[PDB]
Formats: structure tokens, sequence, C-alpha cells
């Protein structure tokens, strides 16, 4: 594989190579702070035929004019003018019009935000192994654990989480630093762990000794999300701030990501009082699935209007035994939407069952017809899976999850295996995790 | 209407209700927040967190990052400079 | 007295971006996309092109997976996306 | 000239093709970036008989699993901490 050799020549200057990467900072910068009207109207607009989007629009580097890809424009303003590089305005992505194509392979240009530190970040810092890069990487169960580390699979392809992670945010302000004593510091070993170097267990053991100071997957989700918030509290400055975060808004990684809001209306058809009507936090939802063969039918379902048996029953307004009428829909949407189907359904007689029903999910999941009040398309994009295999009593989970470039893995234990986006659709899933994707 | 009609024009109606280089759009992109591509801002204040993180098309890139050679410590690249002093 | 067909191409689009038109006909059609499996369809043809072509120049590579890329869209998406542009674009222009 | 037709298609193969240049430069960078990066590259292992991991190998019998026998690791552990 060749690197562009134009971009080499440039580079052999030192006020050059300067030039280039203010220019390509400077680009990607406005690119991310332009309102779409002004970006369509100066950067994605051919300044030779002034089409917007003919094609990829291209805003030269070392001048102001855009050329578009359709009518070869910025490749006329290379030959005509001796510029042969422009930035792709939808990407970022610096092209050379005399190689015919990007220049991808080069980190500085990559990490051009970095520039002015560079020979620090050369010699101290290296580019991920070719074995870590996605952090593939299983864990061996060590005593009926895979309803734990299903869930840490999910949470470690999970994008923002890994971002958060690798930030460093919790590791610069975290109280304890014992990844014994500290769950959140105990998720950094498994990151660290699985995309630099620290078999690739020491995380997970660590995650199990913070345990034993104290069966369902589910269950095991809403136990580490809640102690990645207690640690975030735990690491507050003061009283006021705890209080606000455990009382009115929190601004950790699980409460702006994972959490949004129900309404719970209950209205009396008689008289209308609604004031057993609620709206409440979920970190998740569950789906019954009971006879469904969809996803869709189970959020249908889940956001229908039920009346609501109650024995003696009156309206404390209007008196009427009439069933109020009850109809869950989201109030408020998070980043990243969890469901559970309901699949171990706890008897009157104590006994559970598992129910084996197939439930349809798409790749692509829409959720503008279980939002509250004409709402917009919000459609999110299937990323993880954890599945329950077997019996109610002895049973096993496995994770499924998507990373960069689309690619799918089937996480059994210490076995991880490459699947098909048509297989993994296949299975009889228990949770879903679906990242928002576009809003319109 | 037809869509084989040959445009004579803008319609003077329409006229009479509306009304250089891309380096000069940096004033303006100083004084701007975080845009999204495919995410409207109007449905985003609506119908998602007032505090949301949003990463747009997350899986369209690997998260970009290099491991310290001292600590082995995978670090994203507005991390590096900090780990670093 | 003849206008430049060239320069009143540009107009219209523009008029499109200034109402805020050109987002919505934009926004809708990536949303279909997104949803019918086009987009993923898209990075699939791509990567079975670079293997076959044992290549990862971009312009060879453009040049076999966007005419397919442009058939693989859907009737549904095409007809629905051009009928809101044509609605569009009775609102903007005058025809003759 | 032009016409509704002739314009509406102009403006959706416009949008179209922006967004297809756009997914393919992705990708084509990203596979540019992997092997250079990596000369040495494997792809990750695809067993059909569902059976092989991504290195091409079979799951280790959990007996041989050792850190203590990995699946007894968890019981190790109450005592050990203790
Ligand atoms: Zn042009
Ligand atoms: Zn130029
Ligand atoms: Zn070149
Ligand atoms: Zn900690
Ligand atoms: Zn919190
Ligand atoms: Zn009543
Ligand atoms: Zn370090
Ligand atoms: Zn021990």
């Amino acid at each position: 594989m060749s690197i562009c050799p134009h971009i080499q020549q440039v580079f052999q200057n030192e006020k050059s190579k300067d030039g280039v990467l203010k220019t390509c900072n400077a680009a990607r910068y406005i690119l991310n702070h332009s309102v779409p009207k002004e970006k369509f109207l100066n950067t994605m607009k051919c300044g030779t035929c002034h089409e917007i989007n003919s094609g990829a629009t291209f805003m030269c580097l070392q001048c102001g004019f855009c050329g578009c890809w359709n009518h070869s424009h910025f490749l006329s303003h290379s030959k005509q003018i001796g510029h042969i590089f422009g930035i792709n305005s939808n990407n970022g992505l610096l092209f050379c019009f005399k190689c015919e194509d990007y220049i991808g392979n080069i980190d500085l240009i990559n990490d051009a935000i970095l520039a002015k530190y560079w020979d620090d970040v050369c010699t101290k810092t290296m580019v991920p192994s070719m074995e870590r890069r996605d952090g593939l990487s299983g864990l061996i169960n060590m005593g009926s654990t895979c309803f734990m580390s299903s869930i840490l699979q999910c949470l470690i392809h999970n994008p923002y989480f890994i971002r958060h992670s690798m930030s460093q945010i919790h590791s610069n302000n975290c109280k304890v630093r014992s990844p014994d004593k500290c769950f959140s510091c105990a998720l950094d070993k498994i990151v660290h762990e699985l995309y630099g170097a620290l078999n690739r267990q020491t995380g997970f053991i660590y995650l199990l000794t913070c345990a034993w100071k104290i069966q369902d997957a589910h269950e095991f989700w809403q136990f580490i999300i809640n102690q990645i918030h207690q640690s975030y509290v735990l690491d507050l400055p003061n009283a006021k701030e705890v209080s606000r975060a455990n009382n009115k808004q929190c601004e950790c990684i699980v409460h702006t990501v994972f959490e949004g809001s129900l309404e719970s209306s209950i209205v009396c058809p008689g008289c209308q009082n609604n004031s057993k009507t609620t709206i409440d936090p979920f970190l998740d939802l569950s789906l019954d699935i009971k006879d469904k063969k969809k996803l869709y039918e189970c959020l249908d379902s889940f956001h229908k209007k039920e009346q609501l048996k109650d024995f003696n029953y009156h309206c404390g307004e209007c008196n009427s035994t009439q069933d109020a009428i009850k109809q869950l829909g989201i109030h408020k949407l998070p980043s990243v939407l969890v469901l559970q189907l309901k699949r171990f359904e706890h008897l009157l007689n104590g006994s559970n069952r598992k129910l084996d029903d197939f439930i349809e999910f798409p790749t692509y999941l829409n959720m503008k017809n279980y939002c509250s009040t004409k709402v917009p398309d919000i459609i999110y994009e299937l990323i993880g899976i954890v599945s329950h295999k077997g019996t109610v009593n002895e049973g096993h989970y496995i994770a499924f999850c998507k990373i960069s470039g689309g690619q799918w893995f089937k996480f059994n234990d210490s076995m991880v295996s490459s699947i098909s986006q048509e297989e993994v659709l296949k299975e009889q899933a228990y949770l879903l995790f679906y990242t928002i994707r576009q809003v319109n | 209407r037809s869509g084989d009609a040959e445009i004579k024009g803008i319609k003077p109606k329409v006229i009479e209700e509306y009304s250089d280089s891309w380096k000069s759009l940096m004033s303006s992109a100083k004084d701007t927040p975080l845009q999204y591509d495919h995410m409207n801002r109007e449905s985003l204040k609506k119908y998602f967190d007032p505090n949301a993180q949003l990463i747009e098309d997350p899986l369209d890139k690997p998260i970009q990052y290099r491991v310290c050679e001292k600590c082995g410590k995978p670090l994203a690249l507005t991390a590096i400079v900090d780990h670093l002093e | 007295m003849t206008m430049d067909t060239a320069q009143l191409k540009s107009q219209i689009q523009q008029y499109l971006v200034e109402s805020g038109n050109y987002e919505l006909i934009s926004n809708e059609l990536k949303a279909r996309l997104l949803q019918e499996g086009w987009v993923d369809k898209v990075k699939d043809l791509t990567k079975s092109e670079m293997n076959i072509n044992e290549s990862t120049n971009f312009t060879q590579i453009l040049s076999t997976v966007e005419p397919k890329a442009l058939e693989m869209v859907s009737d549904s998406t095409r007809e629905t996306v051009l009928k809101q542009i044509r609605e569009f674009l009775e609102e903007i222009v005058d025809t003759q | 000239t032009i016409t509704i037709d002739s314009i509406s298609n102009g403006i959706l193969n416009n949008l179209l093709t922006t967004l297809i240049q756009d997914i393919v430069a992705r990708e084509t960078t990203q596979q540019q970036l992997l092997k250079t990066r990596y000369p040495d590259l494997r792809s990750y292992y695809f067993d059909p008989n569902g059976s092989l991991d991504i290195n091409g190998l079979q799951k280790q019998q959990e007996s041989s699993q050792y850190i203590v026998s990995a699946n007894r690791l968890a019981a190790h552990l109450q005592r050990c901490l203790s």
C-alpha cells in the first residue's frame, strides 16, 4: 500500500505541513458547526456550476473554492490552478486529485487535531494492535456468570461507553482509584484489557470482586448501570451536587445516554380525572411477547389503551364504576434505547416458565408511533442482542454485538465467533440494544 | 401542473418573499453549536433529554484511539495530550 | 430574451434550501434508505467490489458501485421522493 | 432545457450520488487505513459449521480453562477473598 506522494512532498516543507493541518482542522470544524442551510450553500455548492450536492463537493485546501465531483469541477480546478487537494464536505476526508483517491492512511492527517503535539504522540503512543483494535475478546464463565458477561460485552461495544471510558473521564475523577472496590474502575480495566494492553480476564475478575462486597441479565443491566451512577455521585464535589444528581437531573453517562421517561396516562372515561397519571424514568422498556411475532406488535401492545380492572373501583371524582383507561407513551427517548422482551413468566404457583416465541426485530427501528402527546421519524440502529438459551432453571446467556463497519459477533463465554446480520436476526432476543441514528 | 412543462423562471411572487470562500464561514462556525447531519434540533430538544449525548452514525468509523506505550491504556484522541502531561 | 438555464437551476436549488424544504426532502430520503436496508446494501456492495477488484482506490471502486447503488433504490422511495420534490418545485417556479 | 421532471430528477440524483459517494469514501478509506496500518492483516474467521471462533479455533473445555479451573473461579473467590 502506497501513501500519496504529493502530500509527502508538501510535508517535506515545515510551513506547508503546518498550513495543511490548520486548514484541515478548520474545514472539519466548519463542517461540524454550520447550520444545514449555510452548509448546503457554502460548503456543498459548486463554485463552477453552482449546483448543490453535484455529488460530493470538495473544499479546496489552498483557497476558498468548493468544487463538485459529478461534473469534474474540482478536478478542473486542480488542473487549471494547481490545487490538487480538497476536503469532502460530507465527511471531512482529504482527496488528492492526482492520485484520484482519498488520503486515508496518514495518522497525522486523521489525527490532525493533535498536530501541535505530534512528536510526543508519535513516540509515546502507538496504534492499536491488529488483535485489539475492535476490543473483541471472550470472557470465561466463572461459575454461572454469562448473565454478567453477556451484558458486559454489549457495554464495552457500546459507542457511548467506549468513548466515555477511553476519554478517561472516570479515571480522572475517581476517589476510590481501586478496581477491587470501584465498579467503574473495574469496567475501565476491562476496556484497557480488550482495547490496549494491561487471559484478558482481569477486569472481569475485579468486577466479580467488586460484587463480593455487594440469575437474570436484565437484573444485572440495572445493577451495573445503577453502580456507574453511584460512582459518579460518589465522585461529586459537595452535598448540593449529590442531592441534585439524585433528585433532579444527573449528567452521568448512564443518565445522559440510557434514560428516557414514560407517561403513564390513567384516565376515567366518564369524567377524565387523570391524577393517577405519572411520568417515570426508565432505563429500558419491558415488552410482553405472548402470542405475538414481531417487535412492532409488542410495541403497539405496550402503547395501546387498556381497561384497568380494579375491584369495586369507583372514580373519586364522578363515581363511575367504568374501568379507567391506561395508556403508556414515550415522553422522552434516550440515546440508546434498550428493550427487554419478557421471557420469564413468574406464575401464581411459584413456577416460572420461559416463553420461546420468536419475535422478529428490525435492524432499523422507528419509534415515532410510540411517542406521546404528528411525530417525525425517529430511527435507531440495532447494535446489541443478548439471548437466553435453555431452561428457566438451567440456562445460559449469549451476546451478539455490531461493531464499526457493520460486522456482527457472537460472544459465547471464551468463544468469540463471526456471524452475519442475517443469522443474528434469527435469534430469540432477550435484550435488544438500539442506538439513535436519525431524528427528522 | 405538468412534469413536462418547460420552466419559464422563478415565480415573482416567491422572489418578493426571499432576498466568496469556504474559509470565511469560520467566524460564524465559532459562534454556532455542534450540528448534526441528520438529527433535527427541534426534534432533539423536544423528544430527547436536554443533556443527551449524541454520536451520529456511531458505527461509521472505529473510535479513534491510540494506546500508551507506558501503561497500555487505550486513549481517545482528545485524551492523549492530558494523559502525557 | 433568453435566461441562462444553468443559473436558473441553481436558483431553484437555492430557494429549496432557503425554505427548509431541501432539508425535509433530504431527510425523508435518508430515513427511507436507512429503513429499507439500502445503506447497508451499498456498504456490502462496496466491500464486495473492493474484494473482487483487489483495490481500495476510491475512483475505481465508485465506478462499479454507484450505478448499482442507484438501481438498488426501491421504486417506492424513488416515486415518493420525486413527488415530494415536484410538489415543492410547483410552489417555486413558472412553466410554459 | 429545463422542466419540472428534469429538475426533480436532477435533484434526486444529486442527493443519491452525494450519499453514495460518501458511503463509498468511508468504506474505502477505512480499508486503505487497515491495510496500510497492518501489512500482515487477517480478516476475522467465519465457520459455517458455526463451530470455530474468530481465529479459526474451537472452544477450549473449561476443565482445561485455568486461572484455578476457570469454571470454579467465582467459587474459589468466595473463599479466597475472605
Ligand atoms: Zn460543478
Ligand atoms: Zn484552490
Ligand atoms: Zn496524491
Ligand atoms: Zn472508580
Ligand atoms: Zn446518573
Ligand atoms: Zn370519573
Ligand atoms: Zn500511560
Ligand atoms: Zn485466590
